[PDB]
């Protein structure tokens, strides 16, 4: 089976560099080219590298030019990216790819994709999460439906996690994507429907994990009094 | 420096429909042309390259056309499995991708049910007052919310997110954060979000005020 | 031996 599993990314400050890595199994790794391609929401997908059959043999991108470089280690069947004098807008996703190498007459194009490693360029120190509850109105229609959540709030890097009621709770559940606040934070919101009839009796509890600070909180959600 | 144009920015169709996607070259790029498929959490897949070439695994509903400026990607017949972001790619001149085009499920148009949040009293001991307006399960995606506070406009102090289409009711999600110093909070009493969606014959205010 | 010339590739 054909796989590239790639290794290295994290959190790295301004300025500091990082050195990603590919490792190749289930065909033959010398034969193929290879290439780095990153991916943000904003600027979409991004060609960065590509080494061909020789070490030597190399290209970049202008953005990348001079601070970047490729390499490969056919003995170990690895494919590097050393990345050096990182700045901010250098935050994505991280992908190698496997050029089609002239399978078919074809070249310069990306048959196959490994899962992608995300680098996070910033200066915030790891920081757990406040968790606020986000009450259910006081006005919610009778017999209807009333919604209620948690904000999560400043944490870094990501990810967090969020259950319902220790995963007794899924239906209706929605659970946002984190936003970076101007503070270099990230903030997340999950909320839930549930019938209004349910509010006097049934508690509603989110578990909040954020592994990166070995934080847990567990937030009851109830109406206030108002 | 020679730019990809996808269109449409979103297609929505239902399964069984033949879907139609282009992309428009700046200059010529001959064939040199490659389509991609992405789903949320994934890597990227490669369905066509050199235009018309249907590459290993891919099923035979998914074929590409066109040279030069212009080229299209056509999947005759969609499966629920189909449905994803769709990237073409050039390799004439260097490496450049398009933006994407979202392929989605469609469905009956549905509006927002919108719920407004007060600050907690445990976040405002701590300086900060965050506002949360919230709107739930509405169909197709796209959607406006305007803050104001006592009728002044907010703008630059708030920050959104939304939801993958649902798997179930095919809906989306959005949640929209202002946020505010406490002080600035406390100076004023009328929080309100204007919801703004196609499934709405006019725009919806959820308000509150502050102590009440 | 991948080249590069003015943004063109070809193999040589
Ligand atoms: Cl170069
Ligand atoms: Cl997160």
């Amino acid at each position: 089976e054909v796989q590239l599993l790639e290794s290295g990314g994290g959190v790295v400050q301004p300025g500091r560099s990082l050195r990603l890595s590919c490792t190749a199994s289930g065909f033959t790794f010398n034969n193929y080219g290879m290439h780095w391609v990153r991916q943000t929401p904003g600027k979409g997908l991004e060609w960065l590298a590509v080494i061909w059959f020789d070490e030597n043999n190399k290209y970049y991108a202008d953005s990348v030019r001079g601070r970047f470089t490729i390499s490969r280690d056919n003995s170990k069947n690895t494919l590097f990216l050393q990345m050096n004098s990182l700045k901010t807008e250098d935050t994505a996703m991280y992908y190698c790819a496997r050029d089609i190498s002239l399978v078919r007459d074809a070249f310069i194009y990306f048959d196959f994709w490994g899962l992608g490693t995300l680098v996070t360029v910033s200066s915030a120190s790891t920081k757990g999460p406040s968790v606020f509850p986000l009450a259910p109105s006081s006005k919610s229609t009778s017999g209807g439906t009333a919604a209620l959540g948690c904000l999560v709030k400043d944490y870094f890097p990501e990810p967090v996690t969020v259950s319902w009621n220790s995963g007794a709770l899924t239906s209706g559940v929605h659970t946002f994507p984190a936003v970076l606040q101007s503070s270099g934070l990230y903030s997340l919101s999950s909320v839930v429907t549930v019938p209004s009839s349910s509010l006097g009796t049934q508690t509603y509890i989110c578990n909040v994990n954020h592994k990166p600070s070995n934080t847990k909180v567990d937030k009851k959600v109830e109406p206030k009094s108002c | 420096e020679l730019t990809l144009t996808q269109s449409p920015a979103t297609l929505s169709l239902s399964p069984g429909e033949r879907a139609t996607l282009s992309c428009r070259a700046s200059q010529s790029v001959s064939s040199y042309l490659a389509w991609y498929q992405q789903k949320p959490g994934q890597a990227p897949r490669l369905l066509i390259y050199d235009a018309s070439n249907r590459a290993t695994g891919i099923p035979a509903r998914f074929s590409g056309s066109g040279s030069g400026t212009d080229f299209t990607l056509t999947i005759s017949s969609l499966e629920p499995e189909d449905f994803a972001v769709y990237y073409c790619q050039q390799r004439s001149n260097w490496i450049t991708f398009g933006q994407g085009t979202r392929l989605e499920i469609k469905r009956t148009v549905a509006a927002p049910s919108v719920f407004i949040f007060p600050p907690s009293d445990e976040q405002l001991k701590s300086g900060t007052a965050s506002v949360v307006c919230l709107l739930n399960n509405f169909y197709p995606r796209e959607a406006k919310v305007q803050w104001k506070v006592d009728n002044a406009l907010q703008s630059g102090n708030s920050q959104e997110s939304v939801t993958e289409q649902d798997s179930k009711d095919s809906t989306y999600s959005l949640s929209n954060t202002l946020t505010l110093s406490k002080a600035d909070y406390e100076k004023h009493k009328v929080y309100a979000c204007e919801v703004t969606h196609q499934g709405l014959s006019s725009p919806v205010t959820k308000s509150f005020n502050r102590g009440e | 031996q991948l080249i590069n010339t003015n943004g063109s590739w070809h193999i040589n």
